[PDB]
RNA sequence: CCUUCUCAAACAUGUUUGGUAGUGAGUGAUACUCGAGUUAACUUGAAAUUGCCUUAAA
């Protein structure tokens, strides 16, 4: 059965996150042609928030970063309008606890303006990028004798070679050089590499785990907000932490 | 831009016009400036921001001053950020405001609006008691859904931005420096969608004709370059108009980023 | 609803409705002990609300 | 069996008072009951290290927590960071399956396995509940022991860590070791000696190995996040080119050196040449 | 006596036409269900009806959301009588407005107004207003 | 049984500019520009009978 209250909450809060990527669409649209007379900002912002919590506000230097982004389950009773889902399909991030790494720049920022409200962006470092890679790697490989591939962990370095050897990507070492300074065949290493599997901060219903499920919610609600403004910054949180729970 | 004693007898006979021998007797004098034009204000876009015209003689003293023999009395609303709210008292404003006179009646934030006030009867009776409503430029884009449509249907209730905020932080200064000089020297005036614009002047019995000859003459001399207006008149409740203004030549007017960046996110 | 002994609120809707109070008979004093910080409570009342 | 109570009946400030006033388990008069002499600790703590050495590169998964893990990644360091400023390594050996290490400590011969740093797959047939009941036990025990190891040689544990260190390279660089001749061959080998490791060999582990046998390493994958080198320790088929006062080696070198004692020559060596075949020192 | 026909009122912003198809589906299937709208903004008037294949599901409905508290709003429901069917009910959206032509040549509107000025002024002759030109 | 655009840049604490599309129903008079766009103000419990992503899981 279905409660009238649901359907009505549903309802309520999908038009408000339709009428969020409306106005987020029409920004971006006046701000990509560039000569129109009114508008209300006409940049882009990062807001770090990091740790009681402190949050610092930059302007967006366009140089080009990297980052690595998490889907996290989404505002409550939304579902998730065409735009924001096709641009998660293309991310590969349709399903939650997944990342992936992003080449960050101004084409790639209104994407995020789009899909804020579910996902987590961070910058990684170097640690986590090795341990991320070096402890949950997998890749799709077609053996000789197999007609359908199958994922398998990226144990081979021999792999690694004989895929990305024209490029001049002999192993993993290689693919983590790669990822970390954004050279040539950055998309090619990354598109090689599958969507990293993480696993749940919090898992279990029993009293402790309930308790643990609530002080983690309460912390995702103080330091998460979903701004509504069609001009908000992009947030930018500790990944180094959230990786630390996550792996 | 107006002749002086063309607008000096205009107001005189519509003065004169009031004191021929419920609301009946407080409505028909109210004066009014009708602004026609050749185009729409705003544009294509509504607009509920109030533009503001600055003017010589002060306007909400007098409305102050004459609101003491009245069943509604002057009253001033200010909203201001959830995160400054603390930062300010009555006694604050009242210690910088005393040399002037202004009292601001009551302070909010929009916790107020959406958790005392949310219901529609209750905010219908609490915005109804005010008659000038200042708002931060911060919040004031949130207002048409926290303090509804209704309040929007009239002049006094719509908010009026003013700037707070002094190197990106709450300055007491600005803030009382702006509530000065709204409460002093400017007015608002809503642009509509169509092509006639209604100000409410005021009450003849708030100023004497002359004030009032000086104020409308200013506010056409400052309207004239704002747009490019067709014609002016002046008129009170249950009065017809009265020319003021005519121009011509005005009216010859009658006759992917997103997919570079889903290419960039995208392998292939 | 659940008051052993019965004669403990028997009287009760009565007295709201002499009194023209508003009452209403619910289901569990362990949930109005919940809602009292109690292990159970035979009644609850509101008096003064909030604007 | 109360904290459920209190969430229940809604009390959440109650709950956290409840799970903020509990008292758990130790095992440290298990371990001075079981191991009354340091000695025996030492005779067994090779199981330990070998149980700490495979949790310590397993994935986060639902029976097996991130906390869990991070614990046994920190006194597995601790443990190599110990080994390598003590210079105590002495044989080491590379195969399939992962590199065995023995070392002299206490004048006790210890033998453990590191695997390589590659996602290996859980079976998912396995009890993991009695293996964790095993690895609590064993990291109490480490921790004496490490403790114990610490205080003897006169050094501060636990060891703090330099933050910028670990974000760059997570390993036994980390943590610095503070106070209040060595034994040669083993131990003076590579002395005055600076290796820069390319990227493709193992970081952690010829750091460990040159470091217990002093000298000086410049990793290259240190420098993605941002003169005295003597040998470039490599592992390509075509190399680009090289300077004329670096000596360029494979990585066996540097095992068939430390399992020889004395210092094989680095002719038998070379990028582009075939390779000795690497003994097993037992 | 009573028809299939259910008359729902009070209800909240996000309760619209496929929102009540969907609740009221449960309780049977649906002949028809429209909302009341205003004509020249798409918003709704709260009021609206449905028709039911089976009367008796609709008095069932009727009976299980007469007083229902929703978001506030204490949701009545009515079974209209036999008979009287629902009509009349159009799905309006949200009217756009456009300049339309203007035919009418410049002098011709230009004669236009100031023959609409000299009205003004005869009416202010008229109505013994003592005012210049 | 969800919860509302809480601001930007230019110049020297100040000046200019952009940024704000609403619960519904009803009463009403009065003027302006082409069935359209505008125009003083009054009522109301949130009022109402028909304008053709799944560990917020069982």
């Amino acid at each position: 059965f279905v409660r009238a209250e649901s359907i009505v909450a549903k309802t309520l809060a999908t038009s408000r996150e339709k009428e969020r990527i409306k106005r987020v669409s029409i920004l971006e649209d006046k701000k990509a042609k560039n000569e129109t007379q009114h508008i209300a900002s006409g940049k882009d912002f990062i807001l770090k928030i990091t740790e009681g919590l402190i949050r610092e506000k930059t302007t967006y230097d366009g140089k080009p970063a990297l980052l690595f982004i998490v889907r996290v389950r989404g505002p409550l009773a939304v579902n998730i309008p065409n735009k924001a889902f096709k641009i998660l399909s293309l991310l590969r991030l349709v399903e939650t606890n997944t990342g992936v790494f992003v080449k960050l720049t101004k084409n790639v920022y209104p994407l995020l303006k789009v899909i804020a409200p579910y996902v987590v962006i961070g910058k990684p470092s170097l640690s986590s990028i090795r341990s991320l890679i070096q402890k949950r790697g997998r890749i799709i490989y077609k053996g000789e004798n197999e007609a359908e591939p199958h994922e398998i962990v990226l144990n081979d370095n021999n792999i690694v070679e004989e895929q990305l050897g024209d490029h001049g990507i002999i192993c993993v070492e290689d693919i983590i050089h790669e990822i970390a300074t954004m050279g040539e065949s950055f998309s090619v290493c990354n598109f090689f590499l599958q969507p990293f599997k993480l696993n749940r901060e919090v898992s279990g219903f029993g009293s402790l785990n309930r308790l643990r499920k609530i002080k983690q919610r309460e912390a995702e609600s103080r330091t998460r907000q979903f701004s509504n403004a069609a001009t908000a910054p992009v947030i930018e949180v500790d990944i180094d932490s959230l990786l630390a729970k996550l792996n | 831009a107006i002749p002086r004693e063309r607008v000096i007898k205009a107001v005189n006979e519509l003065i004169k016009f009031t004191s021929k021998p419920d609301d009946e007797e407080e409505l028909k004098k109210d004066l009014q400036l009708i602004v026609v034009n050749n185009k729409s204000f705003t544009g294509t876009s509504k607009s509920f921001k109030l533009k503001l015209l600055n003017v010589k003689h002060s306007f909400y003293k007098p409305w102050k001053e004459a609101s003491a023999t009245a069943v509604k009395d002057f009253k001033v609303l200010l909203i201001l950020k959830d995160s400054d709210i603390k930062k300010v008292s009555e006694d604050d404003l009242f210690d910088q405001l005393d040399s002037e006179g202004i009292k601001v009646d009551e302070i909010i934030c929009g916790k107020d609006l959406k958790t005392v006030y949310k219901a529609y009867e209750a905010r219908n009776a609490f915005i109804s008691q005010f008659s000038l409503i200042l708002a931060d430029d911060s919040i004031v884009t949130s207002l048409p859904k926290l303090m509804g449509g209704k309040a929007y249907n009239k002049v006094e209730t719509t908010p009026i931005s003013i700037r707070t905020h002094a190197n990106k932080e709450f300055s007491l200064t600005t803030l009382t420096n702006n509530i000065k000089k709204v409460y002093m020297n400017q007015l608002p005036v809503k642009l509509p969608r169509g092509t006639t614009l209604n100000v409410h002047l005021g009450n003849l019995e708030w100023l004497r004709p002359e004030e009032f000859v000086d104020n409308v003459e200013l506010i056409s001399e400052q309207l004239i370059k704002a747009y490019q207006i067709r014609s002016i008149f002046i008129k009170t409740n249950r009065s017809p108009v009265l020319p003021l203004y005519y121009n011509q030549d005005v009216l010859d007017e009658l006759e992917s980023t997103f997919n570079k960046g889903l290419m960039e996110i995208a392998n292939p | 609803n659940d008051v052993d002994p019965i004669e403990l609120v028997v009287f009760l809707p009565a007295l709201c409705k002499k009194m023209g109070v508003p009452y209403a008979i619910v289901k569990g004093k362990a949930r109005l002990g919940t809602l009292v910080n109690q292990k159970t409570s035979a009644v609850a009342a509101l008096t003064e609300v909030r604007a | 069996r109360k904290l459920t109570r209190a969430l229940g009946r809604g009390e959440v400030s109650s709950a956290k008072r409840l799970e903020e006033n509990r008292d758990s388990y130790t095992l440290d008069h298990i371990i001075k009951e079981r191991y009354p002499s340091f000695p025996d600790a030492i005779r067994d703590i090779d199981d330990a290290l070998n149980m700490l050495f495979l949790f310590s590169n397993l994935p986060s998964t639902n029976q097996v927590s991130s906390k869990i893990i991070n614990d046994a990644q920190k006194i597995c360091n601790q443990w190599l960071a110990y080994v390598a400023k003590e210079r105590l390594v002495r044989k080491v050996f590379v195969s399939i399956k992962g590199v065995y290490y023995q070392a002299n400590i206490k004048g006790e011969e210890v033998r453990w396995l590191v695997p390589f740093k590659f996602p290996e797959n859980i079976p998912s047939d396995v009890d993991f509940r009695i293996m964790l009941t095993f690895l609590e036990f064993y990291s109490t025990l480490l921790h004496f022991v490490l403790y114990k190891l610490y205080t003897d040689s006169g050094l501060i544990y636990p060891p703090k860590l330099d933050l910028k260190k670990d974000k760059i390279i997570s390993g036994l660089s980390s943590y610095i070791l503070e106070s209040r001749k060595y034994d040669s061959p083993v131990a003076s080998l590579f002395s005055a000696f600076v290796f820069y490791v390319s990227r493709e060999v193992p970081i952690d582990i010829l750091e460990f190995l040159i470091l217990s046998c002093g000298g000086n390493v410049i990793s290259e994958a240190a420098m993605d996040q941002i003169s005295k080198v003597t040998h470039q320790i490599v592992d390509r088929p075509v190399l680009k080119n090289k300077v004329a006062g670096r000596t360029y080696i494979q990585p066996q070198w540097i095992f068939d050196c430390i399992n020889k004692g004395e210092l094989v020559p680095a002719n038998k060596y070379l990028p582009g040449e075939a390779l000795p075949p690497h003994l097993s020192p037992w | 006596e009573y028809s299939g026909i259910i008359y729902v009122s009070r209800l909240p912003h996000g309760f619209h036409e496929k929102e009540l198809s969907k609740y009221f589906a449960q309780f049977g299937d649906l002949k028809e269900v429209r909302l009341a709208r205003n004509k020249k903004t798409g918003n709704s008037r709260h009021y609206g009806f449905l028709e039911f294949v089976n009367k008796e599901d609709a008095m069932i409905a009727q009976e299980s959301m007469n007083n229902y508290l929703l978001m506030g709003h204490l949701l009545q429901v009515r079974v209209l009588p036999k008979g009287a069917k629902i009509e009349k009910l159009y799905k309006y959206k949200k009217r756009v407005l456009v300049e339309k032509g203007i035919t009418k040549p410049v002098k011709q509107l230009k004669d236009n107004m100031k023959q609409k000025h000299e009205e003004r002024i005869k009416k202010l002759a008229k109505s013994g207003i003592e005012f210049k030109w």
